[PDB]
């Protein structure tokens, strides 16, 4: 009667009241760090390359149009509709590896220090994780809900709102995360994939850099440039707070996007993919999935573009071609390169990532559009085919770090929030971007025979060091940031922040329609497709608590 | 059941269909019963009993030889099959069990009658061959389609990096048309692949043999009988390498000891079906490969594409791969009873069920490489294992007594159940040699996983259920349930289910004796509820698992809590945690159908002319739902609640003539017309936005029918430029494109303008049987059909637009032969473009058909020789008779497809012809 | 620390066909029976297993394939033998004296 | 018909055995005396830890 219905009980998981348990603590922030690597698929990349299509760095490619169309919607700029499965998609997503940092963090509130001597460096990982999610959902949809309640219960998360807090209050709730970060994490992590003292601080930093071009004005349009933000992006910064933890810029370029160079110096913070490791096939870096070239025999997305690699071109003296650069294509007998170039795209009649064997073509062995999406290759998340590391499942995936701070990044960010002091350090801004220049200018290792081989004309020098414009000094910041950055998906996201997307990807369509016929019909509308739509099923179940952005 | 709402069937007619699995016979021939089952060659179907109960299983409730099950009936002997009624109203089934919410089919197996040594064999043989037979382009119409496609879109059609060289100018009126065209003998560069034209769906297609035995053996004497029944079935689909058997034995037996007091029995049967499966959308794959791909290559080995052709497998490969992954399947089932009679009247009987099942297989991985579609070189082997062990105890008390005017039964009891299930598994790669002799387990040279869990439930019932009558005039009848269950905590475990009904048999009130030409004419009345508890063994709980990371996951997104914290690059075991499920529900009831029902049964002349007809109103509260989370909650906020409800109306028409004919002929009619309305009434907040049921998450499904479904309307396709300036501004349109309807007329085109356009139920469903028997000769048809049913062309994708689907160059439908263009302005089908930019896959109209049909189900036509030249053979029964299956079908003109029954992708319903007979002593 | 868990199945199916024919006769003085016939036998044997190690429970309830956080190994393999057998056998009486 | 269980808890701790057992055998004789036809079967659920 009673005996006979207790005896059945769960097997093979574990229980609401167990999970608590000091015993799994542990479990709970791992478990919290893996879904960083394997709750993305070919379509939700946590690296966000899905939506850097709408940038001028390249295409979705693929079949084409139909090849992943909600993508192309957002390519373009027209078409994008709130319903998309794949805005839905993304904003679930983060909202999951929230849960994951959420629920260690309720189990470690429990803990106590005298007997887990770690029990803050371990809240600090965390939430740590939890701000690289809010970031990146920022990043994507502006008007985003703050869960940093981890002791929050479930029927409460209909109660909330991504209007609570005002964009900026938004931000810097991010910033919180990130703040603590620092105060608590240990100064070096021997396990690679925990983050540093100097992680958090280079993501606070980027936090503020985002949250300073304010737009507390209604639409997505800048509302000035907050001074006391800027500040904050050169205090966590400091190259001392960067030495503490050995961070620095690698020898040479391309170790950054290479297998036996993984967990360098530059490598920040960056995602441990991982192969030969107990799982099915591997944590491996199936996100990018996709971005493989034909040569694999699928499925050619992910194709910078004629814009980018004309970007690479150089003047007389190995300075970009800020006005010029895009007016004729690269021909590589007769304009000067930046050596980027040769790490960050694949051309026609070069190596595939440095495999004198792998020689790309205009061809069926390499791209899929039959010349629509153009035959151009991402090198940084592809690898050496023959390497130890790749690996076919459902698709082409490897064990490559995908790095969400390059050291580069950070001088970068700080050579920036000094321009916009204007206060006398953009002499300093100059060096950091010299830094980042003359470190390229010899980027030449793995690609030394390029000249005698294929004619390449390597010259890139570093900027004379004079009291420049707040405004000139800008554009030479924003083209180390278009050359360093190409490809690594944070380039439309450079452009909303600046309040620039609107313009030069407009611009972007009419110079690019002539290279690649889908831009032909494409529009981007201000106030509006700086951000994407908060999904409509998100919206339509909040009961009018979500609030949608200026434009839809 | 005589004041309930019950359908019956004559067992005789099943097997004059010849399937292996009765409910699969029974498909259309009880009203309000819709048995729905594609053409694969296990006979598998799955029953609907008056529209769509609830929101988690509608599957219905066998009570076979007194002891539940809900799956089977094709995994068992549908030839020991001696009566199947239906109970379709909540009172005559409430009691049959806690699980009767979705209707109670009692099953009762042969047996040996007093008296009586009978023998039958019965032995069938058919041939089954592909009906719907989608006609896809070849590799010229694939060459004048693309030509097309390239012009109207004003780019060279000889810019293909396919094998194609175009002929072509303008006409007078400066049109683009096309003279002639040449194509390569080699479809790639290194002339590895031979250009071909394959017809893909006549070569993974075959003719099917079916094959049947049953030798049926009987005994009875006046202290007990007994059965024997043995029984094969083989079925070769239709599909090349798939293929399905069964073997039955059945053993019943009862004995009646201390005179006819105490009574002891058992009923049991035996089966080992094995079956290899149809792979996961081959049709979708046959309609999508070019013919110019060739079946081999210019050596051995399979073909595939190269070059610059499609994304898409060969066919006649995966289901070769597939070949050898057999599971084979062994199910133990049958009861065991004692009953004793302490006075007349007074019976205590109590039964014991055993349901066990255990099925083994080994799913082969080989390595392939058609063309571009590598596996780069794997291999591996899983070798599944799974067991269900369901077993059910009851015991019964009874008191029936006649007062002299009076009648009445009462019952008294209580049942337990307890399913145990478990399965686990090995799975290995890398193998020296590809064959299932050498690929085992041990033979592996690489990585293994491991995997298996186990789950169950317990259920408990008392039950009382008690009847009365006045004098054959007036019938009364109550049952009150109280059923618990493991599923649920301790505070909502038993529920309590009542249920009455009435009943009048207004003709022996002899207030009609004078209507003569009236036999019999009853009314009866029901209301009762039934328990719903058929939910996850695991809802309650807030789920936490381990998940490594271990099992395969596609694109991606394992969620898996391995992870290298080290920096490692792996090369050894991870650290790994645990992630979310779930979320608890410590409040989960029962869910509740009440089911409200009138009826009335009749008998007209000399009973011939006999029928009944039903009203109900069926009722699922507090229905059980698996509640997704909110956004923001984020991974596994899933939890099982009781928000939602549902219900069920319509009308159900059963009615037969019998009569002979004074010229020898006997003729036997048995239609019955059944239609419903489905209408969801309330749903969780998450399960509205969801679409789940019904909204495409645009808009929600409360209000609607259970399916229903929003899109946009197309209003027919854009003629000239001045028809897309004067519409709503359309991103995407031009002359050409579908123009889509302005429902809000605020000027433009964008996702508010969807409306509800799709509702599944029918308009009225039916079925008729006709009996004809004239010297000797029996013929029989059974005819069923559906109108009003509209249908959800995923197949129009295909055969409409060169680009509809989400990659290049597919093989595409017949249809687009006849796109609109300048030179062809009498079409609806919009004209050919490489790119979608009017995003025509969007949910239309235009995928929205009528897909009413009217099938002849079977026809048979048999002789007897007569009993006095076959009893000289000393035979009760000489039968030599011959079938057709699904012979015929008719459907609407607007039906773009084959089978309107199913028009898409799953296993065709093939027509089978049939020989066999019937010897019996 | 070792934990783990496996779980094996394993199956044995044999069968048997044969056929037989029997005249026995009584002549009077005499008795004589006869038999001819055939036999097939056929085993078929299987047997595959799944172990993994590492539990955060160590119960039976917890212990299964699917909550391991270890390493796995999978076992399995089969084997088997059919057997054909022609026979005769015939017998003989005097007369209950002489067998 | 047999119906039959066994139940045996070893003398070493931790050690049992039982034994479910059905067996239903049956003949008929049918066409007078002359075709005849039956069955002999037993299943049998054992469990033991040893
Ligand atoms: O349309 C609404 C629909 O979108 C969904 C699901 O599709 O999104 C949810 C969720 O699903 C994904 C991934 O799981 O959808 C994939 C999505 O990605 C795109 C572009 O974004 O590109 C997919 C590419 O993969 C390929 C690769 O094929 C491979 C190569 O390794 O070759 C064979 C042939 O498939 C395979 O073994 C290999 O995977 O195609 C896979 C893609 O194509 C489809 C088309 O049906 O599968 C092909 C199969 O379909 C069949 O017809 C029937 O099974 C067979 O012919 C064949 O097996 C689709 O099922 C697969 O996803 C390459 O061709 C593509 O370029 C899009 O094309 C694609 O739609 C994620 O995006 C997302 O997170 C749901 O919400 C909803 O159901
Ligand atoms: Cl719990
Ligand atoms: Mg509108």
């Amino acid at each position: 009667c009673d005996d006979f219905l207790d005896r059945q009980v769960p097997q093979g998981i574990v229980t609401g009241d167990q999970i608590a348990s000091p015993e799994y603590v542990d479990n709970l922030v791992i478990s919290a760090y893996a879904i960083w690597a394997t709750g993305d698929d070919i379509n939700s990349s946590f690296s966000l390359w899905n939506y850097d299509v709408r940038s001028d760095d390249c295409y979705k490619g693929g079949s084409g149009t139909e090849d992943g169309g909600v993508f192309n919607a957002l390519e373009i700029s027209k078409g994008i509709n709130t319903t998309d499965w794949n805005i839905n998609d993304i904003w679930k997503r983060l909202y999951q590896c929230i849960t994951r940092a959420n629920t260690a963090l309720q189990s470690l509130d429990q803990m106590d220090e005298k007997t887990y001597p770690l029990k803050n460096q371990r809240i600090a990982e965390m939430r740590f994780l939890r701000g690289h999610a809010h970031f990146m959902l920022k990043q994507l949809f502006k008007k985003i809900v703050i869960v940093n309640d981890e002791n929050m219960e479930p029927d409460a998360y209909n109660e909330l709102s991504n209007t609570t807090y005002t964009n900026d209050e938004q931000w810097q709730k991010i910033a919180d995360d990130f703040q603590f970060a620092y105060d608590n994490l240990p100064e070096v992590q021997i396990e690679k994939g925990r983050p540093a003292q100097a992680a958090a601080a280079a993501y606070l930093a980027k936090t503020y850099l985002y949250k300073a071009y304010r737009q507390d004005g209604a639409d997505n349009a800048l509302t000035g440039i907050n001074e006391e933000d800027l500040k904050q992006v050169v205090k966590y910064t400091d190259p001392l707070i960067m030495a503490k933890g050995g961070y620095g810029l690698e020898t040479d370029y391309s170790m950054n996007f290479l297998p036996q160079y993984e967990n360098g110096a530059e490598s920040v913070w960056a995602i441990q993919y991982s192969i030969n490791d107990g799982t099915y096939n591997g944590n491996l870096n199936w996100g990018m999935g996709l971005t493989t070239p034909q040569i694999l025999g699928c499925c050619d997305f992910h194709k910078p573009s004629q814009n980018l690699v004309n970007a690479f071109k150089t003047d007389s003296q190995g300075k970009p071609l800020f006005s010029t650069y895009d007016n004729e294509n690269y021909e590589v007998a007769t304009d000067n390169v930046d050596p980027r170039l040769f790490h960050t795209v694949g051309m026609p009649g070069f190596p595939y990532k440095y495999n004198e064997g792998y020689i790309i073509q205009k061809n069926d062995d390499w791209s899929r559009s039959k010349g629509l999406y153009g035959y151009y290759v991402s090198l940084k998340e592809n690898v050496d085919p023959d390497c130890d590391c790749l690996k076919k499942g459902s698709y082409w995936a490897s064990s490559l770090n995908h790095i969400v701070i390059r050291y580069a990044d950070v001088l970068l960010m700080r050579a920036e929030a000094l321009i916009q002091l204007n206060d006398g350090r953009i002499t300093d801004a100059i060096s950091l971007i010299n830094e980042v220049r003359s470190r390229a200018a010899g980027s030449t290792m793995l690609i030394f025979n390029y000249k005698e081989d294929y004619g390449v004309n390597f010259k890139v020098t570093p900027y004379d060091l004079k009291a420049y414009a707040q405004d000139e000094a800008m554009k030479m910041l924003k083209w180390e940031r278009r050359v360093e950055f190409g490809m690594e998906s944070s380039r439309f996201f450079d452009l909303v922040r600046w309040g620039e997307a609107k313009d030069v990807i407009n611009a972007y369509y009419v110079t690019e329609a002539s290279r690649c016929s889908i831009y032909k019909n494409a529009g981007f509308t201000e106030n509006k497709n700086e951000y994407l739509p908060v999904p409509f099923e998100q919206i339509s179940a909040s009961n009018g608590n979500y609030t949608q952005n200026f434009g839809w | 059941d005589l004041t309930g709402a019950v359908s019956v069937v004559k067992v005789d007619e099943i097997q004059k269909q010849g399937e292996n699995n009765p409910v699969k016979a029974l498909q259309g021939r009880v009203p309000g019963m819709n048995i729905t089952a594609d053409g694969n060659p296990s006979g598998s179907a799955t029953v609907r009993i008056r529209g769509i109960g609830t929101l988690n299983n509608n599957d219905p409730l066998y009570i076979i030889d007194g002891v539940p099950t809900k799956a089977g009936m094709h995994e068992l002997n549908g030839n020991d099959i001696e009566s199947i009624q239906v109970l379709k109203d909540a009172a005559s089934a409430s009691i049959y069990g806690s699980r009767a919410a979705n209707g109670v089919i009692i099953i009762t197996t042969k047996q040996g009658k007093k008296g009586q040594i009978k023998i039958n064999f019965d032995a069938s043989v058919s041939a089954s061959m592909y009906q719907s037979k989608m006609n896809v382009l070849n590799t010229e119409q694939y060459g004048r389609a693309m030509w097309q496609a390239y012009v109207n879109d004003g780019e060279n059609p000889n810019g293909n990096a396919l094998g194609y060289a175009y002929n072509w100018g303008y006409n007078a009126d400066g049109n683009p048309v096309l003279y002639g065209m040449t194509l390569s003998k080699y479809l790639d560069s290194k002339n590895t692949m031979p250009v071909a034209d394959t017809d893909w769906f006549d070569e993974i297609t075959r003719t099917g043999v079916i094959q049947q035995y049953n030798l049926s053996v009987s005994n009875g004497s006046e202290k007990g009988s007994s059965f024997f029944s043995l029984g094969y079935y083989k079925n070769l689909g239709v599909i090349k390498d798939t293929d399905f058997d069964r073997f039955s034995a059945r053993m019943n037996s009862d004995y009646k000891l201390i005179d006819d007091i105490l009574t002891i029995g058992q009923h049991f049967t035996l089966n080992r079906t094995s079956e290899v499966q149809a792979p996961g959308g081959i049709i979708e794959t046959a309609l999508d490969i070019p013919s110019a791909i060739p079946v081999y290559a210019s050596d051995g080995s399979w073909g595939g594409p190269v070059g610059g052709w499609p994304d898409r497998r060969n066919p006649r490969a995966v289901l070769e791969y597939n070949k050898d992954n057999r599971y084979t399947y062994w199910r133990m089932f049958g009861d065991a009873y004692v009953n004793l009679t302490p006075f007349k009247g007074f019976n205590l009987r109590s039964t014991f069920g055993l349901d066990y099942a255990n099925k083994q297989a080994r799913y082969f991985t080989y390595p392939y490489q058609e063309g571009t579609q590598t596996n780069n070189g794997k291999s591996a082997v899983e070798a599944k294992q799974e067991h269900w062990t369901k077993w059910m105890w009851n015991a019964i008390a009874t008191y029936q007594l006649e007062v002299g005017k009076h009648r009445g039964d009462v019952m008294i009891g209580m049942e337990l159940n307890r399913e145990d299930d478990s399965h686990f598994s090995g799975y290995k790669e890398d193998f020296s040699i590809l064959t299932p002799d050498y690929m085992w387990p041990d033979a592996g040279s690489g990585t293994a996983q491991a995997y298996g869990a186990g789950e169950g439930y317990s259920l408990v019932s008392f039950f009382g259920k008690m009847n009365y009558s006045y004098a054959d005039r007036y019938l009364l009848s109550l049952t009150l349930r109280r059923d618990g269950s493991s599923r649920f905590g301790k505070n909502h475990r038993y529920a309590t289910f009542p249920s009455v009904s009435l009943g009048w048999r207004i003709t022996q009130e002899n207030f009609m004796k004078e209507l003569t030409w009236l036999d019999d004419l009853k009314l009866r009345a029901s209301w009762g509820q039934t328990g719903n508890q058929e939910i996850s063994n695991l809802a309650r709980y807030t789920i936490y698992a381990p998940n490594y990371g271990t099992t395969d996951s596609f694109g991606g997104q394992s969620y898996g809590t391995a992870y290298d914290i080290t920096g490692s690059n792996g090369g050894g075991v991870l650290p790994s945690g645990f992630k979310r499920n779930q979320i608890g529900n410590d409040n989960i009831k029962w869910e509740t159908t009440t089911q409200t029902n009138v009826g009335i049964d009749f008998s007209l002349f000399k009973q011939s002319l006999y029928g009944s007809l039903e009203y109900y109103y069926k009722k699922a509260t507090d229905i059980l739902t698996e509640m997704a989370g909110v956004g923001v909650l984020g991974e596994g906020g899933s939890r099982w609640i009781n928000s939602g409800a549902m219900k069920n109306q319509g009308f159900e028409f059963n009615l037969g003539y019998r009569n002979k004919t004074a010229f020898g002929l006997t003729y036997d009619l048995n239609g019955n017309i059944s239609t419903y309305r489905n209408e969801i009434l309330e749903l969780p907040e998450t399960v509205a936005a969801n679409g789940k049921f019904g909204g495409n998450g645009v808009k929600s499904v409360v209000g609607h029918t259970y399916g229903a479904q929003v899109g946009y309307i197309a209003d027919g396709i854009f003629k000239s430029q001045d028809e897309v300036d004067n519409h709503a501004t359309q991103e995407g349109a031009a002359v050409g494109r579908i123009r889509y309807r302005d429902i809000d007329h605020n000027g433009v085109i964008d996702e508010r303008d969807q409306n509800w356009i799709y509702d599944p139920t029918p308009s009225f469903s039916y079925g008729l049987n006709i009996y004809l028997e004239y010297k000797n000769f029996d013929l029989t048809m059974f005819w069923q059909g559906v109108q009003g049913v509209d249908i959800i062309s995923d197949v129009k994708k295909k055969s409409d637009f060169w680009s509809a689907s989400n990659v290049g160059f597919l093989n595409k439908g017949t249809r687009l032969l006849n796109a609109w263009s300048p030179t062809n302005p009498n079409s609806d089908i919009p004209a050919l473009t490489r790119s979608d930019t009017n995003n025509e896959q969007r949910v239309s109209t235009y995928f929205v058909e009528n897909g009413s049909f009217l099938k002849l189900r079977n026809i048979q036509l048999g002789y007897t020789v007569p009993a006095v030249i076959s009893k000289k053979m000393r035979m009760d029964r000489l039968r030599f008779y011959c079938s057709a299956q699904n012979l015929l079908t008719i459907k609407s003109k607007n039906f773009t497809g084959e089978d309107p029954e199913n028009p898409n992708f799953s296993y065709p319903i093939p027509v089978n012809i049939t020989f066999g007979l019937n010897i019996g002593f």
